[PDB]
Parts: structure tokens; sequence; C-alpha cells
């Protein structure tokens, strides 16, 4: 339990599993640079809900990307190093608090979010 | 737009070698592969190289007697096939692609680890008469 | 490994069909990097799918990838005697490397 996505979960009301295009579906974060920002989503163990971890991070760090999972599913945005983002890590709910799913302005809205 | 010009029609006796160039018309950090495939046959992958890296990559099958080389200066490749030999007469395409690895982003939209462009197509024959 | 593909295929011209493309888990149902080309008789292989469903720019939306477990299905629609030519099936490796498929000629009646 010391260990957690750094941004919510995104619940999904909709019978329709979700997807994304190319290149949206990548929270946004000021603290991280353009290169650091590429990861990816999993579909959160016991509605399903979905969480995002930097590339090398979280439950699937040692995934490369572009990789084939039932429940994984892989942004990335412009100019992304492929790198290990072990100096982003993951969340500790002891030291720091869950943020808010910050999504680029104007992206895709699929059935069942608002 | 970028095509690739490759050396002309070979024919050749078994035991020798042949050596194909592949010239663009980008050569960096380009994944340049070799495909052959005989008469009648499916396509059949032999190799891959990136020229600024210089690490090739062979299929398990052609391991041994095919090469891939590099010209990152004059933005030339060439391939050196020895130990010719009866079933090995086909056609040879040469075909540059990109793979994204351990390197930085671009939203150039690169196709990667699929060839985008490919060469005219060489044709190398062996025969005894 | 080996890639599966299906030997032939024809249908009325027109219509749509689905060409199968089956690997391992290594191979095809591992890693997101399929890949489809045609080949034209006598002419050099040419690119349609370079990700699983991704098309490249100048190629008509009668082409769309898609890809189940190990079985990757590509899926020519409204087929018009000008994509007379071979279709071959390609795909990332875990072993670094690109692996075809056997080959499936056309045919247009």
């Amino acid at each position: 339990n010391n260990t957690a996505s750094w941004f919510t979960a995104l619940t999904q009301h909709g019978k329709e599993d979700l997807k994304f295009p190319r290149g949206q579906g990548v929270p946004i974060n000021t603290n991280s640079s353009p290169d650091d920002q590429i990861g990816y989503y999993r579909r959160a163990t016991r509605s399903p809900r979905w969480y995002f971890y930097y590339l090398g991070t979280g439950p699937e760090a040692g995934l490369p990307y572009g990789a084939n999972k039932d429940g994984i599913i892989w942004v990335a945005t412009e100019g992304a190093l492929n790198t290990p983002k072990d100096h982003i890590g993951t969340r500790n709910p002891a030291n720091n608090a869950a943020i808010v799913l910050q999504l680029p302005q104007g992206t895709t809205l699929p059935k069942g979010f608002y | 737009q970028v095509h690739l010009v490759q050396s002309g029609a070979e024919v050749k006796k078994p035991g020798s070698s042949v050596k194909v160039s592949c010239k663009a018309s980008t050569f960096s950090s380009c994944a340049i592969s070799w495909v052959r495939q005989a008469p009648g046959q499916g396509l059949e992958w032999m190799g891959r190289i990136i020229p600024i890296l210089g690490i090739a990559n062979y299929a398990q099958k052609f391991q041994g007697r095919v090469t891939i080389t590099a010209d990152k200066s004059t933005s030339t490749a060439y391939m050196e096939l020895s130990s010719l030999r009866s079933e090995d007469t086909a056609v040879y395409y040469c075909a540059r692609g990109w793979e994204f690895g351990s390197g930085s982003y671009y939203r150039t939209d690169y196709y990667y680890y699929a060839m985008d462009v490919w060469g005219q197509g060489t044709t190398v024959t062996v025969s005894s008469a | 490994s080996a890639l599966t593909q299906p030997a032939s295929v024809s249908g009325s011209p027109g219509q749509s069909i689905t060409i199968s493309c089956t690997g391992t888990s290594s191979d095809v149902g591992g890693y997101n990097y399929v890949s489809w080309y045609q080949q034209h008789p006598g002419k050099a292989p040419k690119l349609m799918i370079y990700e699983v469903t991704n098309r490249p720019s100048g190629v008509s939306n009668r082409f769309s990838g898609s890809r189940s477990g190990n079985t990757a299905s590509l899926t020519i629609s409204g087929l018009q005697a000008e994509d007379e030519a071979d279709y071959y099936c390609s795909s990332y490796t875990s072993s670094s490397l690109y692996v075809f498929g056997t080959g499936t000629k056309v045919a247009v009646l």
C-alpha cells in the first residue's frame, strides 16, 4: 500500500472498452519534462478502473513500450525519450496525495466520461 | 519522397560471393533490411542495420553467411552474401525503416518496425551452365 | 518461430474478406508491431499498414488492420481489380527480429 498511481481513477460506466487514438490520452504534468511524458495504462484488478503509470514504473515496470497484454494500453507524448522513468517513480500515499486526472486541452471524450 | 536504388543484376557461381548496394535519395537511425523471395514462394526476412550505431541483427536461419554493413558518410549500405548455392536463387529486396529502441521521440510519425520505402528489386541468379 | 498465413484468397470483387496471420505469443500477440505489405507480381513490396491498425498517408481507408490474440486480420473493403498483388504480414519478435508470413496470393473473379 506504499505504492500507487500518481493520477486518479478513470471509472468506466459504459459497456464499451476504453480506447484512445494516437497522441491523445496522456495526462499532462508541469513537473514532467517533454522527454519524461511516456507511460502506460493498467486496468485496476478488483466497474473497471484505469491508472496511468510512467514507462518503466508501476505494476508493469518491466514491460517495454508496445507490449500486448490484456488490461494494458500504451500512450505517449511527442518528443518523449525512451528511458526508465525512475526519477518520477510512483506515488506514496503516506507522503503524497493523489493528483486529479489532468487531461490535455480539447481531447477525446468517449462514452460515459463527462 | 525518398526512393532506393540498388546494384544491378548479378550472375554468380556457387562458392563465390555477392555485394549489393542500396542507395537512398535520412541515413540516421534507419533500419535497413534485406528481404528474400524464392520464385513461387513466400517472403523471408534476413537482416537489419542501424548505420550510425553499426549493430546488425540477423535472422537465425541466415545467421552465419550473410553480412550487413553501412557507409554513413556516403549514405550507402552494402550486403555481403557468401557460400552461394542453388537454393539461394531468389529476388533480393532492400528497404529503409525506423525503430524506436532507446532513442528520442519525434512527431515525424515515423513508421516504427515497418519498412515504408522499398527499392526496385535486385535479381540474383546462380547457375551451373 | 513461424507465421502461418492462408496460401490463397479470393472473392467476388467489390466485396470484403478477412485474411488471417497467425504466430506465437512472442511475435504477434506480445508486441503491437504487426505490419502488412503488398507486392505486385514483378514489382517490389509496398506498404499499407505499419502499426496493427495505423495506415500511412496516401492509402485509402479501404485498408484497415486489426488483431485478436495471436491472429491478426487484414480487412480489405470494396476490393477492386487494381489491388491484384501479393499480401504478406510481418511482425517484430522478442528476439529483436522480423518474421514474415508464408504468403497470401489474391485473385478477383
